[PDB]
């Protein structure tokens, strides 16, 4: 089912980042900028042309009908034919109609998922340091400059580090 | 201060179809069928196809005499049939298992075409003046090059002509004989003779023997009187012992034939052949793509993309695209 | 002060299947299979069925005196054949081809019976007391309504008979005709005549001759005697040369013959007929449904659903009902 | 994969709630009551008619047996025929037999996630200003009334205009 | 004091297939295929396999002198024939439809051997003396144990000769004769007469005639004559009548017969039959699975497992491993 | 799919638990352990049991080919034959092997889900008498004993009990 950030809790996307699907945007003392999350993006990319290769690679083999000929006394074998290379047309084209709908639903849900999966893993490390908008975005309670912004990116943030600075602007606010 | 989560969105206008969904634009996606088509034939492996233009199959492989554009040995990748072709069977009679010969040749590569019984086989008989006006070349009359019309001599009677080819060779035969039926009496006495007669074909593995059916038949290229065509595969150490004292018409040029290691192919179209090549080839035209599906026909040789009734089939990749 | 955040529950007790777990109750689902049937015959798109009756598929177009309500012009949508018919090939022997026949009618949707070759035609001999017991109309003997039985002339000699059809007409034309085997030489020579003896056909397309095999057989329908029933199609613009010295079972009444633009039907049931509509008719029974899925026949003309050997098939739409 | 909301933390249904799937109930001074969420409840219905169309469209095409009739010198086509009339009935049989069971396993976790994401929906807005019980209800550490439960359900619940009100209730 | 949620993990490397990631190890799985099997031959249902050995399935039915083995009651669960059996149709010619007629053995259970025609049965000829090099039994030249070879006496002509056996009996008949075609016209009167002769088959739903066709051939086991053989099934009632002036292969001992209610089989192999049990013969070997596909063969007899071209289909049931 | 839970926020495995796929690890002044969750590892047990069992039973039926001869004269419908047995054999090949890869994804994927639940279950339970470590572990503001332990597991965790304790760390 749907995980509820793309076109959920998150509006919108960002035509603003372009080295990835999956990224970052903040705002610091030194500007703003997007950047995408080389790990989970490159993960997404290795799943779905496998995923892709593997449904072509069971496509692989072909129904292959002929052109032999049949006599007027022979309508039943050439029925028979007919609606056997019927039978299997109808067979394959249901099979991949059908697993296009449903693999499409899939990949739509799995970049969902990967989406809702990154915001966790940043909410988890931010916890009272930072505002949870509720919209994908974090308000910090405390001064994050660029290498502050990095090391949440790299999942790498310091809680403790930034721990009583956060607390004095909310006990100033 | 403050930082974002959020996903990649473009100008892409592409959309994809979903179970729960349809039309949903996404920023990545891939279209698995192709349904482009060169409306021509190429080449299969460095190997033209073999175009029997105005002759039918049937006109080819017997020698109809207005086919002699196709006289030789041949060698296809494929071979293509034209819907209209008026030189077939000319003079007018039934050829026994015709759709299996179609379906023989067609598993076929190559053919090697051959003198099976020369006319010295034929001792005491005369082997010119077997023409019909049924088959004609130009104006005046012509018949089957791969077959002998063997008649009366003027000043004495058939008598018993025999044949023997044995198949030491290579390959296996492919050869063609027929029994003629006159019409009424009076050929049958003046071309062959009053007595029983009877038409004798032996192998290991045949035992072929027939007698005439005179009868009045309805005209055809003025022809009342008809012939049963036949066909069949000499084995390679087998023999083949012919024996007749009239109605025979006769073996005389054959061919060598050759397995193809695959399946080929008979198209019947319209499409002109050109100068090109193509890894597959279908009855419709070309495919050049690396998709995984068709859209074009169910016939074809080389190796195509599956067919399928579907006019698109296209997995998405990227994400829901929402600018 | 609260607020809660639920979902929606009913009565329903309507229960699916899931890959983690059956029996399991849902408050919306939808059965996409069909199991209901009236066991009847309707028609299909407001055009009537051929119902047979106490006819076999070989006794109505052969002409089976006993036939006579079905002895005319007809059009259908499908054909029903009754399992216990009475009247089929009522004098012994066998009808060549016999299948493809069927299938060939089968896929008709229109004939017209006219007559082919008036008894006039055949000049120098008996077309007349060509009657069998093995054939009864009512108390005395017959014979087929199509067909003509020729016997030699009782005061002199049965010589070769010839009659000719010009096929001009619209549509093809469909007849049958016969040879007729005598047990013993004593009936060959009294029915027809001693010597040799041949029956010939003869189309642009077409080419048959036979001859008598007079043998001991036993009696079938207290006869000893056999008919070997022969079928073709006589195409539009083509002719057709009957010539026959002895023996011969003449075409008689035939049929201008229509082709169904999609497939027909043949079922052989007991099910009656009825002035009614369908849109999905089986050899079972009419089906009545909006439903995708069938138990009920693989067998059927018209649109119906997809047959399968399921007994349900339910899609859940709504979602577990958790009371 | 269960998403822990139907049959999960949300323990029942509501036979009380009877104009959608997806919903709410409320207590104020001013009353009490069910009422749906209508726009997951039509985004759903959207969804799940578009799947059993495109399921049905999908089976449109039919294979189709015929009676034709061989002679006891035709075993081998007979033969031939049935298996491949039995062939096409398997596999039809199958695919119809198995894709319902996948796909209402499908179709029933679609119901929990929606129901998980309008908790989430409720959760991510309250914030502090609320107490979550754990089991799909708020109770409001401030007086809201209907038009407060309103701004809930439109999505617009003003979580600073009653931040002072609530943390004063320590 | 602190309280952590986790999952299970451990040794295990197996590893399983996902449509997002290969090779991966997950803790617990199940292989669905099974690619195991014992090269040999067992008994369905107790009941022993027909080992024809150096024997063809033709050369057993027709009653091949070198196939005394076989030549007696057999009831068997299956048949398997071997590769480069010997002993087939020893004296050159046709089985007329030999493939339906293997088609038909296939679907039997159990044959019983009794003697049709008594050579007492035709008077006025030599029903001894009939016997070929091509066809020895130990040290002589002799003949099928089926059928009867009959020549002309020198002291009388070949008169017609006549034989009926009628079937009242419980069950079908199957049972071949044939025609003998000499390969010049001097033995064709020293063998049978110098007129036209004939073979004359008729049950109540069959009738069959044939005469010599004469033709010159190549030596097969020293055998330039041919026979075409011939096979039918006659129903219970009914009833054969046997007639003929020359040329016959008559009918000698013949087999009743009873249909296989379930699948017969035919396997083409030199694996050995041995004394054991199996609920699953291919025609590669025996398997003993409880698994849901197979790797071996797709002809089967008993009970199997799906065929399939996986070399492993192992569904993961575990969760992936994670130490 | 993924629910982030396995090989995400929890990192790793437990070789030590096992009676079972999905549970517990404590620790106190009386001990340490590891306990499966008897309920929730039974559940997808029967499930995963079942989605095994309905495959196979789907699964139960054969195209089964056979033996029969041809002619040299009956060249098509030899080939017919072989075209058919060839033709349902790729489509059980496809049917085969494309649903060994499709619910492998959707079992794993569902185990991921059971693990993040059960975690969800527990978080839901203690809310602030503990602390969120992020990784699946709850570090308790008060002591919690074998008695307070099971609560958390059964399902039964008394929040108002141990309220007060908490809240002064
Ligand atoms: C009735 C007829 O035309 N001939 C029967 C014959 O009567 C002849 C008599 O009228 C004439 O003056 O003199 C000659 C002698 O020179 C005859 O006596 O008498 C025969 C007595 O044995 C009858 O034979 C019987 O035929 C039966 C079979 O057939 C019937 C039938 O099917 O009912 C009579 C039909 O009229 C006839 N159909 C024809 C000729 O087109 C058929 C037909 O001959 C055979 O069915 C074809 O094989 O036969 C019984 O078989 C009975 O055992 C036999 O004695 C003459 O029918
Ligand atoms: C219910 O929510 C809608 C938004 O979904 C509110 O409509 C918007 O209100 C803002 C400011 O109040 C405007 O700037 C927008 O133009 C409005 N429309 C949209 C589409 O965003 C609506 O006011 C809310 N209702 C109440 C009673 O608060
Ligand atoms: C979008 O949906 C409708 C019909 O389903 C129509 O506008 C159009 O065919 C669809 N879009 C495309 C690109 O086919
Ligand atoms: C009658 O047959 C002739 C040839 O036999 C041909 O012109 C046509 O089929 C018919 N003639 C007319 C004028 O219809
Ligand atoms: C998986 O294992 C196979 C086994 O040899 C290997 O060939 C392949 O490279 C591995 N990785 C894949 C398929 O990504």
């Amino acid at each position: 089912g749907l995980f509820g950030a793309i076109a959920g809790f998150i509006e919108g996307g960002w035509t603003g980042m372009i080295d990835g699907w999956y990224g970052y945007h903040h705002e610091n003392s030194q500007g703003s900028g997007y950047a995408a999350d080389k790990e989970s993006t490159q993960k997404a990319i290795d799943g779905i042309t496998n995923k892709v290769n593997s449904i072509i690679d069971k496509m692989n083999t072909q129904f292959e009908a002929v052109g032999h000929e049949f006599s007027n006394l022979e309508r039943r074998i050439d029925n028979l034919n007919k609606r056997m290379e019927d039978g299997f047309l109808d067979v394959w084209t249901y099979n991949a109609e059908l697993l296009v709908l449903l693999e499409n639903e899939r990949t739509l849900d799995l970049h969902d998922a990967n989406v809702k999966n990154l915001h966790e893993k940043v909410r988890s490390q931010l916890r009272d340091n930072a505002n949870d908008l509720g919209n994908g975005c974090f308000e910090f309670w405390h001064k994050c400059n660029n290498e502050c912004m990095e090391s949440v990116k790299n999942g790498t943030y310091d809680y403790p580090k930034y721990q009583k600075e956060s607390r004095l602007n909310r006990q100033k606010i | 201060d403050k930082i974002c989560i959020g996903y990649h969105a473009n100008n892409s206008t592409t959309k994809v179809d979903t179970i729960l969904e349809k039309n949903v634009t996404v920023t990545h996606s891939v279209e698995l069928l192709e349904n482009q088509k060169e409306e021509r034939f190429c080449k299969i492996s460095n190997k033209a196809p073999l175009d029997l233009r105005d002759c039918t199959l049937e006109g080819w492989i017997l020698g109809n005499p207005r086919c002699g554009i196709l006289l030789a040995d041949q060698s296809w990748s494929y071979i293509v049939e034209r819907p209209n072709a008026r030189n077939g069977i000319c003079y007018p009679g039934t050829l026994n298992e015709a759709e299996e010969l179609k379906a023989l040749i067609g598993s076929g590569e190559r053919v090697e075409r051959f003198e099976m019984f020369p006319k010295s086989t034929w001792t005491g008989v005369n082997t010119e003046s077997g023409v019909s006006s049924a088959c004609p070349l130009g104006n005046g009359p012509s018949f089957y090059r791969n077959l002998l019309w063997i008649i009366k001599l003027k000043s004495s009677e058939y008598p018993v002509i025999r044949g023997t080819f044995n198949n030491t060779g290579d390959k296996s035969i492919l050869y063609f004989w027929g029994v003629h039926h006159p019409p009424v009496t009076t050929e049958q006495n003046a071309l062959y003779g009053s007595g029983d007669r009877y038409v004798r074909m032996g192998t290991e593995s045949m035992n072929f023997a027939r007698s005439p059916e005179i009868a009045a038949r309805p005209a055809v290229n003025g022809q009342r009187g008809r012939i049963d065509y036949f066909w069949s595969i000499l084995k390679p150490g087998e023999t083949l012992n012919v024996e007749s004292n009239g109605n025979l018409i006769a073996p005389w040029y054959a061919y060598r034939f050759v397995n193809k290691d695959s399946k080929g192919a008979i198209f019947r179209s319209n499409l002109p052949i050109e100068n090109c090549d193509a890894t597959c080839q279908t009855t419709e035209g070309v495919i050049r793509t690396n998709k995984t599906f068709q859209n074009v026909s169910p016939l074809w040789i080389g190796e195509c993309p599956k067919y399928v009734k579907s006019k698109s089939l296209r997995l998405a990749t990227g994400l829901r695209n929402v600018p």
